[PDB]
């Protein structure tokens, strides 16, 4: 299995208290059962069916981003050690199973407003006793250390292994195939989320590889010309909305393994991904098998906040490092296009047209961010569209470099 | 300071080194057990009474505290007589077993496998086929001791190790053994912690630190 | 517990079990040959049991 998860909270983003709402505590941990691994059921195939507009969570991503915060709030036990409760909620039982109104005689020691606490499975002796039942607070601290180590976008891992894919990966895949990248993600949540399953177990090697080739089709590399072992995504024609993703076994010259161990953390870098259904329930998915796995090294410190430095055990700054990379969107998506219009895929004039195409669709999935934005101030204790300063949308991060360290990944 | 009823004198001092882990050569091995005298060298009795050759109870080393009796030992104890004779016995005669399959003439200067050899010989003694643990009664030094247990051969089956892909499931030695005339009644008699059992332990060893989670 | 064994089985007299009906079953042999038994119930009885 896997008995060892280190966590970091969210930034109270120049703001006093955990910005999260009480109507927020009884919208996502309420009803008593399990706030746990539900994150994903807030999803649906596409954005279009989900009640991620005009709304109390405005963004496709506004739940996690919230569900989050207020995972913030009522962790103090891998901070400290002691169960503790903030405003008047705490904890059931030592198994935090749930939340729950403050009892009435035995009140846990109200918690201590604090933010960016770090977290270690070891300051609580209970968890690793009870690994197994409460196994999914684990890979759900970590969902959370990988968007809080950020402030623009979640920060994944992406791997391939120098071998072919292993064949029951192969195996397990062809079974996924029609399947959206939304109900992947799926998949690799759900599973990674009960019952510690050890990082041998096969799943992991498939929602591992297909959190790869998810990035090489991003990035063009791995389209439907030059496929992984077979696969690649297939992007939605922007026009009708170009933020979905299938996974497609095809039978297009293989795309050559790398010449080595390619290893780096990729963070959507730009507001975009706030909404992106594909640039979450990709990223999100990524995540699932860094939680059932430790983490591979330390997230390079360079690129990413101040309140992420030399972070224990998460980030670093030496030799136990890997290159973050923060790619955008609008600038991703530009070259994603050049590469299909290298490989024949499409037209020499049917590139700076679907750019033109897709670029008015980041254009839209842009004032409504801002829309939301400036609806959902900030001061107003609660963050739903995280605050984010119209400029990082234009911003163009590395990308330029992700765009290459694909082409090594896939070479 | 003191913890509960015990008081610590405010002095820390502890040993500031490690020797590195020796594994018994296969001659050495092949000498410990063929000596004039295994007592001291073998076993070791806690408390040998000089008047007549008798012990309550025996503290005993390598490859005999791994073996671990089987019910017709327990039951009808042998007395400090029999016992050394019993072993002084059994203890060349296990050699003679173990070296007709490796002539120590020619594979002398290979170190045996510490947990296969206590096995190979506790199994021995309660008379079990010994046929299994010989195959691989040595391993290079370089193999960790215990994953050569593994990688020689995942074998799931024989009682008291059962060798799987991370770990070897084998029942703890019996540090001591009590000799017909024992009594944990006695405040005299030397603490045996309940060793003196058959089974009141089970060592679980694991390949790697995954293999052990799964084990826990 | 044990592992289950894909060869051929014997009823072996090793195992909880099989101890277990042993040292019990030479405890109430221990009865019998006891000084009450002995004294009372007859001899040769004694034996069969």
């Amino acid at each position: 299995a896997q008995r060892q998860f280190f966590g970091l909270t969210y930034n109270f983003y120049g703001q006093p208290a955990p910005l999260f709402d009480l109507n927020d505590l009884q919208e996502l941990a309420g009803c008593y059962a399990r706030p746990w691994t539900s994150r994903f059921s807030h999803l649906a195939i596409s954005t279009g069916s989900l009640p991620v507009w005009s709304a109390r969570y405005p963004s496709v991503a506004s739940r996690n981003i919230v569900v989050n915060t207020l995972l913030g709030a009522h962790l103090n036990p891998f901070a400290g050690g002691q169960i503790t409760s903030h405003q008047g909620i705490t904890w059931r039982d030592p198994v935090l199973s749930s939340l729950a109104p403050v009892p009435a005689i035995q009140p846990p020691p109200v918690w201590a407003v604090a933010e960016n606490v770090l977290l270690d499975s070891n300051n609580y002796p209970t968890y690793v006793l009870n690994l197994s039942s409460m196994w999914p607070i684990n890979q759900d601290v970590h969902i959370m250390t990988m968007w809080a180590l950020s402030d623009q976008g979640p920060i994944y891992h992406l791997e391939v292994p120098v071998d072919p894919m292993p064949a029951a990966t192969t195996a397990a895949l062809m079974a996924y195939t029609g399947v959206p990248i939304a109900h992947l993600a799926q998949t690799a949540y759900r599973f990674a989320g009960q019952l510690p399953q050890s990082p041998d177990s096969t799943m992991v090697s498939t929602i591992r590889w297909l959190s790869a080739i998810w990035f090489g089709s991003l990035t063009g590399r791995l389209n439907r010309s030059r496929t992984c072992n077979g696969f690649y995504f297939e992007f939605a024609k922007p026009a009708l909305n170009p933020d979905q993703a299938v996974l497609k076994w095809n039978d297009g010259a293989r795309a050559a393994p790398p010449a080595a161990a390619q290893s780096s953390y990729i963070r959507c870098i730009s507001p975009h991904w706030q909404h992106q259904i594909v640039e979450v329930a990709g990223a999100l998915m990524s995540q699932s098998v860094t939680a059932v796995t430790g983490l591979p090294a330390l997230i390079d410190e360079a690129t990413l906040p101040a309140w992420s430095q030399g972070v224990a055990n998460l980030t670093g700054n030496g030799q136990g490092v890997v290159p973050c990379l923060d790619y955008n969107p609008v600038p991703m998506a530009a070259a994603r296009h050049l590469q299909w219009r290298q490989d024949g895929l499409i037209t020499a004039a049917q590139e700076a047209q679907l750019n033109n195409d897709y670029t008015a669709y980041a254009l839209t999935i842009e004032r409504h961010l801002t829309a939301m934005l400036v609806a959902n101030p900030i001061a107003a204790g609660r963050m739903p569209i995280q605050p984010f300063n119209a400029a990082d949308f234009g911003q163009a991060g590395q990308t330029a470099a992700a765009v290459a360290l694909a082409q090594a990944m896939f070479v | 300071a003191a913890v509960f009823g015990i008081q610590l004198v405010p002095k820390l001092n502890t040993s500031t080194t490690r020797r590195t882990f020796l594994p018994l050569r296969f001659d050495l091995l092949l000498d410990r057990l063929q000596s004039t005298n295994l007592h001291g060298v073998l076993y070791r009795a806690l408390d040998f009474n000089p008047v007549d050759r008798s012990a309550t109870v025996i503290q005993t080393y390598p490859p005999l505290n791994a073996w671990s009796p089987h019910h017709a030992f327990i039951e009808n104890p042998l007395d400090y007589r029999d016992w050394t004779e019993f072993i002084h016995d059994r203890a060349l005669a296990f050699v003679g077993v173990l070296t007709q399959r490796y002539p120590l003439t020619q594979n002398a200067q290979r170190y045996t496998n510490p947990l296969v050899l206590g096995a190979a010989f506790g199994d021995f003694l309660n008379a079990r086929s010994i046929d299994i643990f010989l195959d691989r009664l040595f391993y290079d030094p370089t193999q960790d001791s215990p994953i050569t247990a593994i990688t020689k051969f995942p074998y799931q089956w024989t009682i008291d190790s059962n060798v799987t892909t991370d770990s070897v499931r084998t029942s703890a030695g019996c540090k001591y053994i009590t000799l017909y005339g024992y009594d944990p009644s006695r405040p005299s008699t030397p603490a045996t912690y309940g060793k003196h059992r058959p089974t009141y332990a089970t060592v679980f060893y694991y390949s790697t630190l995954p293999a052990r989670s799964r084990l826990l | 517990n044990q592992p289950l064994p894909r060869l051929t089985v014997a009823p072996t007299y090793d195992s909880a079990m099989s101890n277990w009906i042993s040292t019990t079953i030479a405890f109430f042999i221990r009865v019998v040959n006891s000084v009450n038994m002995t004294a009372t119930v007859n001899d040769l009885t004694r034996r069969t049991m």
